[PDB]
């Protein structure tokens, strides 16, 4: 009433990462098996550093 | 395939409403001519 | 005015089938049999 | 026509603020933007609940 | 991806990696550059 | 993934090189990126989706067919599965959903093949031989249709196409309408073999009433408007005379690059008298001939116009050229290019018209539609669909559209097989027992790839929002027992497969859900061969535009 | 698995050997790098402590069910 834009009210701050969908959780298993896979070749004493 | 002309362009004139009846005539018929000598030979597939 | 039938050559079947969307014109024998034949085969397949 | 009047005597308060009343469905999207994180909760109840 | 940006490390994009067989080149030119300049 | 890798170390390439397993790790994610909206499309539980052009118009479409074509990809190997959803489309017509799961799922699986140090020309062999297999056994397992004496061979395959639509509730009135359709517009060919024109019926966008009170054309329905106002809409009687023209009607000018030249200004208004008449000389043959209804190709000037609304013929301007042979085909008529014969003389017979005993002008919602039924020589069909929108008809008409193509199909080919992922289940335990029987190195390769066919029926139980595993452990109890059935009849334990509805497992014979196999083969082949393509690259070269 | 990848082995008949010769070899059965050769590792004096694997199931068990009990994430700024 005080303004003529009448903002809509977001629940969240601006910028804030997304929300519940499908690839949430699997996201986070990729980022994981991401980091599993740079200390993969480093097992037995046949590995690499 | 085509009605009666060189390959460099031409020029036709009309001086009469009765030759328009000829050159219509005429340009089919030298596309008719065409088709009764392929009949005669009897040839049945053309590549162009 | 060369054009006559000695100049042209002869097949069996002649068609133009429509296989599953693939449209190809298909000649099948030639008895002119000639010194040297030639060779044609399709290439078919999912992906360009 | 090209143009609204922008709401006037909009002066009387700062640009800045902003009313919201009951109307406009306003008190309907209040319970929306509850339903937001209100949703987050149903995961999150009980033995199998999710952190 | 999925379109949200998938970030592991702190300054993901300045950093490199290197592996395979391209690794190894890299170590052995290196170490040639250098034997240029001691084997005179 | 991780991080980016050197750019040309030692090489001097101008673009950007890379190599080992993390391409072939972006290529699984690739054909996961694209494979994901279409997974939530697949089996009637599935949703429709919308594509918006950042312009305001959007569309909604449930087939991954034009979905991905909409969708502009830039990774190379994404564009295999976005032209094999196009390819799909035009052989058999329906399943583009299917195949980019299916070869998604090949590849994801054998991702683990992978790193086992097994090559990948091992693994194909290994899905070849599986192939092979899989296709006599799709070959002893199907059926022909004629089947029984009652159709309901082919009021319940309209249910399989017609399913996961908007108008899949409706399937039931649309079911007899697709049947009644495509035995109108058969054909003869190739002495004694029929055939089964796909689009040749005519899909009209109308607004109204609903898709359940669609009422099916006994006849071509022309869309296209009347020329002038003052003309007769409705024409009856019977022997109503067809005529398809398509040569130039309008006045036109002389020869493309002539010039008229005359010097005595008498006879200048004489030639143009006579290009006046030798246009109306034409109208006058046809009103001898005594054409009711007249259809051009080409425009029709007001000088054409006069005649006809003076002698009551039914004139229409802006047809089409596929229309046109289509009417003649039906009606009876022959496709008329010019006005000529062997002979020197010029005119025309009443052998080239064609006869249809009603010819109605009909307007719903802002669309006139000529209607045209009763066609003596052949018959034809239209269906007017109706709905909401432009935008939700395009579902429909591509809905219908992929209907006709599953009905061509059965009936080219009889032999049919039960939907509901009967025979991506029965495929596991015919393999599983050859894959022990091969012994070396491709056992893990058949049976990943078995392992990889079961994804079709997990997708029904998880967009159904329903428990999976206890579908597929009973789907996999019934389906173990069919291969050690014992024969002696009590066959039973085959030909079953998921009932979303009520979330059962029962028989898809009585429960009217078919499929053609031919739809089954050419999915599989396809497939693989889009996995064959993706598996066997190793290192990518991307060259930047200059 | 890994372990015998790194080695250039392949897995295949390392994994086929391990499974079926359980019962002679009840407990002391593991892989041999020497002889490139599967065989019986209380002759070849290789040991290692327990307490390795206990916590190791019992910290990957751990970190396994931490974040599959997790299925949201959020970031302020
Ligand atoms: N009524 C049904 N009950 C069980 N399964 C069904 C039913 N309708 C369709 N399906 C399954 O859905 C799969 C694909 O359906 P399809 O009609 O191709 O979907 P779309 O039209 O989106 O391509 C088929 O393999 C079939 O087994
Ligand atoms: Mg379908």
């Amino acid at each position: 009433n005080f303004g003529s834009q009448t903002p809509t009210i977001v629940v969240l701050k601006e910028g804030t990462d997304a929300s519940q969908g499908k690839g949430q959780i699997i996201s986070n298993i990729n980022a994981c098996v991401a980091v599993q896979e740079a200390l993969k070749p480093t097992l037995g004493p046949l590995g690499s550093d | 395939i085509s009605p009666p002309k060189p390959d460099t362009e031409n020029n036709i004139i009309v001086n009469d409403y009765r030759q328009m009846d000829k050159i219509l005539k005429e340009e089919r018929a030298y596309l008719l001519n065409i088709c009764k000598k392929i009949k005669k030979a009897k040839c049945n597939v053309l590549l162009i | 005015e060369l054009f006559t039938e000695d100049r042209l050559g002869s097949a069996d079947l002649v068609e133009e089938i429509d296989s599953d969307g693939s449209k190809i014109v298909r000649v099948t024998g030639i008895r002119n049999n000639n010194a040297r034949p030639t060779v044609s085969v399709v290439i078919r397949g999912a992906n360009n | 026509s090209l143009r609204l009047p922008q709401n006037p005597n909009a002066g009387l308060f700062k640009q800045g603020y902003n009313s919201y009343s009951n109307a406009d469905g306003q008190i309907i999207k209040s319970i929306a933007a509850i339903r937001e994180l209100h949703q987050m909760c149903l995961t999150s109840m009980g033995p199998c609940g999710r952190n | 991806e999925m379109g949200r940006p998938f970030i592991i490390v702190k300054d993901q994009g300045n950093k490199k990696r290197q592996h395979g067989l391209e690794a190894k080149k890299s170590h052995i030119l290196a170490a040639r550059s250098v034997a240029s300049i001691i084997k005179t | 993934q991780l991080f980016n890798n050197s750019r040309s170390d030692t090489l001097f390439l101008g673009g950007e090189k890379i190599s080992g397993d993390d391409i072939r790790n972006q290529n699984v994610l690739a054909t996961m990126a694209v494979a994901n909206v279409v997974k939530s499309s697949l089996g009637p539980v599935g949703l429709d989706k919308m594509l918006v052009d950042d312009i305001g118009d959007f569309t909604v479409t449930n087939d991954g067919a034009t979905i991905l074509s909409l969708l502009d990809v830039q990774h190379p190997a994404g564009k295999i599965l976005v032209e094999l959803a196009q390819q799909q489309d035009r052989e058999i017509g329906d399943g583009t959903t299917s195949v980019v799961i299916i070869a998604s799922e090949l590849l994801k699986r054998a991702n683990e093949l992978v790193k086992n140090k097994i090559h990948p020309t091992t693994i194909i062999t290994g899905f070849r031989v599986a192939l092979r297999e899989a296709i006599r056994f799709i070959n002893e397992v199907l059926s022909t249709s004629v089947d029984t004496l009652g159709k309901e061979t082919l009021i319940n395959i309209a249910k399989t196409s017609m399913s996961s639509k908007i108008i899949g509730a409706d399937s039931d009135f649309f079911s007899n309408m697709v049947v009644d359709a495509l035995l109108a517009v058969k054909t003869q060919n190739s002495k004694g073999e029929i055939k089964y024109p796909v689009k040749a019926v005519n899909v009209l966008k109308a607004h109204g009433k609903s898709a359940t009170e669609s009422l099916l054309v006994p006849g071509y329905a022309l869309n296209c408007t009347v020329a002038s106002q003052a003309m007769p809409k409705r024409i009856a009687g019977g022997n109503v005379k067809i005529a398809c023209l398509d040569l130039n009607l309008q006045k036109a000018r002389m020869a493309m690059g002539v010039q008229i030249n005359i010097d005595d200004p008498e006879q200048l208004e004489q030639i143009r008298k006579r290009e006046a008449g030798i246009v109306l000389e034409r109208v006058k043959k046809i009103i001898d001939a005594g054409a009711q209804v007249v259809l051009t190709t080409k425009g029709i000037d007001d000088l054409c116009l006069k005649e006809f609304v003076e002698a009551k013929i039914m004139g229409v301007r802006r047809c089409k050229k596929e229309d046109l042979r289509r009417i003649a085909r039906a009606t009876g008529a022959t496709l008329v290019s010019s006005m000529s014969n062997l002979e020197g003389e010029e005119t025309f017979e009443s052998s080239y018209l064609g006869l249809c005993d009603e010819v109605v002008q009909a307007k719903f919602s802002d669309d006139e539609c000529i209607l045209i039924k009763g066609t003596s020589k052949h018959s034809s069909s239209s269906i007017i669909l109706r709905g909401a929108n432009d935008y939700s008809l395009d579902e429909m008409e591509r809905s219908l559209h992929d209907s006709l193509s599953v009905v061509k199909r059965t009936l080219e080919s009889g032999n049919v097989v039960p939907g509901g992922g009967c025979v991506e289940a029965a495929l596991n335990i015919y393999l599983d027992n050859f894959a022990t029987t091969v012994g070396s190195r491709e056992q893990l390769a058949i049976a990943e790839f078995a392992a990889a066919l079961l994804i079709i029926p997990k997708t029904l139980a998880v967009n159904a929002a329903k428990d999976s595993s206890e579908l597929v452990a009973k789907l996999r109890s019934y389906h173990a027992a069919s291969q050690m059935a014992k024969p002696e009849k009590r066959r039973s334990y085959r030909n079953y497969g998921l009932d979303l509805i009520r979330g059962k497992i029962v028989d898809e014979i009585h429960a009217g859900v078919l499929e053609p196999t031919i739809s089954k083969v050419k999915s599989l082949k396809s497939a693989l061969e889009a996995c064959v393509a993706i598996l066997r690259i190793d290192t990518m070269i991307t060259v930047d535009p200059e | 698995r890994q372990l015998c990848e790194n080695a250039g082995f392949d897995a295949i008949e390392i994994l086929n050997k391990l499974r079926l010769a359980h019962s002679k070899g009840e407990k002391w059965y593991g892989v041999v790098f020497e002889t490139e050769n599967i065989g019986d590792n209380f002759a070849k004096f290789v040991w290692e402590p327990a307490l390795v694997k206990i916590n190791a199931l019992n910290s990957a068990t751990e970190a396994t069910n931490l974040i599959l009990s997790v299925d949201e994430t959020i970031t302020n700024k």
